[PDB]
């Protein structure tokens, strides 16, 4: 009846240095609904991170995407955080360019 | 190509106090076109691309009169369906309603579907012939008898048939310069080392749509799916979308291996080799 969240994070663009991409964090594939999911930078959470509206796969599991703007540099480490009800511990997963 | 129109509904019961957190979408093909969310100020069903923004007010009434009916409707199947299954009133509970329609190529009615979960489970759906209904268990039978009795299938099997087509032909037309537009992957290769005996090759496809696309990996011009590593198609966020199809080779061997794309905005597959 719970289904654990699939994540990927990801840059909208290839990631280069200097100029205004975006972070996105997907998670899909949970049941139920109720998530938290925030974008962490070194660690620390960003405020202003967005996420699309609610929608679900033909076998009713849940899908959203999490957002926010970022200038990517080359010393500041990125990872998207997700807690869920099928979780005892928050998974984390790194934001890896090359994926 | 094929298109579709879908609506997508979710209501999540709130057991303390108050009325359900319900959540509704519209999509064209890929592409979310409306809005509603039960949290919001607005109270109104609200445009998400721009081509919708054309509708009048009288549209938007009529969207936001409906949508709201659908969350009065998941409100009391929430308590119905609590009372079917005997369940407390302490835990919280959730419905999914789905439905709408495909055109082929020449944008003619394909195939209709409405179908309905409860807690992430199958519930109710009409069938293929939007004639009869698929009930899952003792409690959605008995759904399936009260919407026979009210002739339920006739009235949706009308719309899925001809006002969703309809809509759906609206909206390709006045959307027509994104809707239309096939946008072709944008494809390369990574190369990355593990070991100095082990390569991951990995084959991107990147700001494409629609969402559907195959990626397929061969070596010496023969499929592969051992030692593959396909992830989900994810959105960019732009309303373009992301894949990548990696495979792990012989390092000095790379050259043995070719990356397969198809998609509707490539008039012949790609093929990418390292
Ligand atoms: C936004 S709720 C209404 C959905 C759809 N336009 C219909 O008439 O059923």
């Amino acid at each position: 009846i719970q289904r654990t969240p699939k994540i990927q994070v990801y840059s909208r663009h290839p990631a280069e240095n200097g100029k205004s991409n975006f972070l996105n964090c997907y998670v899909s594939g949970f049941h139920p609904s109720d998530i938290e999911v925030d974008l962490l930078k070194n660690g620390e959470r960003i405020e202003k991170v967005e996420h699309s509206d609610l929608s679900f796969s033909k076998d009713w599991s849940f899908y959203l995407l999490y957002y926010t703007e970022f200038t990517p540099t080359e010393k500041d480490e990125y990872a998207c955080r997700v807690n869920h009800v099928t979780l005892s511990q928050p998974k984390i997963v790194k934001w890896d360019r090359d994926m | 190509g094929s298109h579709s129109m879908r609506y997508f509904f979710t209501s999540v019961s709130r057991p303390g106090r108050g009325e359900p957190r319900f959540i509704a979408v519209g999509y064209v093909d890929d592409t979310q076109f409306v809005r509603f969310d039960s949290d919001a100020a607005s109270q109104r069903m609200e445009p998400r691309a721009p081509w919708i923004e054309q509708e009048g007010p009288e549209y938007w009434d009529g969207e936001t009169r409906k949508v709201k009916a659908h969350s009065q409707t998941h409100r009391v199947d929430l308590g119905t369906l609590r009372g079917c299954y005997n369940q407390s009133e302490a835990g919280s509970h959730t419905v999914q309603r789905m439905y709408g329609c495909d055109v082929g190529s020449d944008w003619r009615f394909l195939r209709g579907y409405h179908q309905y979960a409860y807690d992430g489970k199958d519930y109710i759906a009409l069938k293929e012939d939007l004639r009869s209904w698929t009930a899952a268990d003792m409690c959605a039978q008995t759904t399936k008898h009260k919407w026979e009795a009210a002739h339920v299938a006739e009235q949706l099997r009308a719309y899925l048939e001809g006002t969703c087509v309809e809509w759906l032909r609206r909206y390709l037309e006045n959307g027509k310069e994104t809707l239309q537009r096939t946008d072709a992957p944008k494809t390369h290769m990574t190369h990355h080392a593990v070991s100095d005996h082990e390569a991951t090759l990995r084959c991107w496809a990147l700001s494409f749509y629609p969402a559907e696309i195959t990626l397929t990996w061969q070596r010496d011009g023969e499929d592969q799916t051992q030692d593959t590593e396909l992830v989900e198609t994810r959105p960019a966020g732009d309303g373009t979308f992301q894949k990548w199809v990696a495979v792990v080779v012989p390092s000095g061997q790379e050259q043995r291996y070719t990356c397969h794309v198809q998609h509707e905005g490539l008039p012949k597959p790609l093929t990418l080799r390292w």
